[PDB]
């Protein structure tokens, strides 16, 4: 579940 | 990291620092929807918790802490140093109708039943309508100021830019998420008629509306 986005 | 969500992230800058800089030099918040900003920096906190659980680069977490700073910075002018001119009047959305359908959906479409999951959702679907009550102000007063355009344009291209990014990286590294990709259409899909005004007068050198 990593959100590696901004 | 591509070429598409790196433009599209130096126009999000580019949108937070035209606003930011034109109420600080102008010494007034005319014509800016407070709401609005306060929904900007709603969607900073509720999508940065995780700050605090992970690093993904030095860029990741610095456009973080300057997003959440110039989002706290722009709602303190406004509401505090600037509040002479601010419009209350004229922003007159009423953001409970955006703000309680948005945390009941959140809470039941994400991808995993937890706080800062559902936190996160929250944020996503949150930022899709953000805008809204300063489109709504736009129309409400006829106007909207060249430099408001401008702010507007780069702030509506930015997750453009993140749905050609999305393509992107589907493509090149089988990654997906439908709940950013929707809520990314509706977002830029409210940009339609702005976009067409802005390209049709604005960069014409005819005022909107
Ligand atoms: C990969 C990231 C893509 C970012 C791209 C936007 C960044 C804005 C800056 C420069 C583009 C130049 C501005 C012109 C944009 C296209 C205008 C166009 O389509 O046509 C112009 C005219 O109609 C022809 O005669
Ligand atoms: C001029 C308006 C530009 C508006 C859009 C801004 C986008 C970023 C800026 C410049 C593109 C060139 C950046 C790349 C320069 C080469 C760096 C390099 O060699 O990077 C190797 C890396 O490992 C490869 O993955
Ligand atoms: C550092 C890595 C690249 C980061 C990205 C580089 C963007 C800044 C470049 C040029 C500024 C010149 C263009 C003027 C600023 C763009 C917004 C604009 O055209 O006008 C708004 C302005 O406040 C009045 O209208
Ligand atoms: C007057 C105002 C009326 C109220 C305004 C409400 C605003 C809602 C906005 C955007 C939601 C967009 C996202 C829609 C949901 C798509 C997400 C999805 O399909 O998620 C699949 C997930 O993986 C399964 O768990
Ligand atoms: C106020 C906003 C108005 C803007 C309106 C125009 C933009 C509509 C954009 C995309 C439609 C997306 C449709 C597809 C969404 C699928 C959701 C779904 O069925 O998800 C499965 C569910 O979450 C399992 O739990």
């Amino acid at each position: 579940a990593e959100h590696d986005e901004l | 990291m591509n070429i598409f969500r790196l433009t599209g992230d130096l126009s999000h800058l580019a949108a937070i620092i035209i606003l930011l800089l034109k109420i600080w030099k102008s010494r007034s918040c005319a014509g800016i929807s407070g709401k609005s900003q306060l929904l900007f920096a709603l969607v900073f906190t509720t999508r940065y918790l995780d700050l605090f659980t992970s690093f993904i680069s030095l860029y990741n977490t610095s456009m973080k802490l300057i997003y959440i700073a110039c989002s706290y910075a722009t709602v303190y002018l406004i509401y505090m140093k600037f509040k002479a001119t601010y419009d209350g009047n004229h922003d007159t959305f009423r953001v409970e109708f955006l703000i309680v359908p948005v945390g009941g959906l959140s809470f039941l479409v994400n991808h995993d039943f937890s706080p800062l999951e559902i936190l996160w959702t929250f944020s996503i679907y949150l930022e899709s309508v953000a805008i809204l009550p300063q489109l709504f102000m736009i129309s409400k007063t006829g106007e909207a100021e060249t430099i408001t355009t401008h702010y507007l344009f780069f702030l509506g291209l930015y997750r453009a830019l993140y749905l050609v990014n999305w393509i992107w990286r589907y493509y090149f590294e089988g990654f997906f998420d439908l709940i950013a990709v929707v809520a990314g259409v509706v977002q830029t899909v409210l940009y339609c008629d702005f976009f067409y005004l802005y390209v049709t007068k604005v960069l014409k050198g005819k005022k909107l509306s």
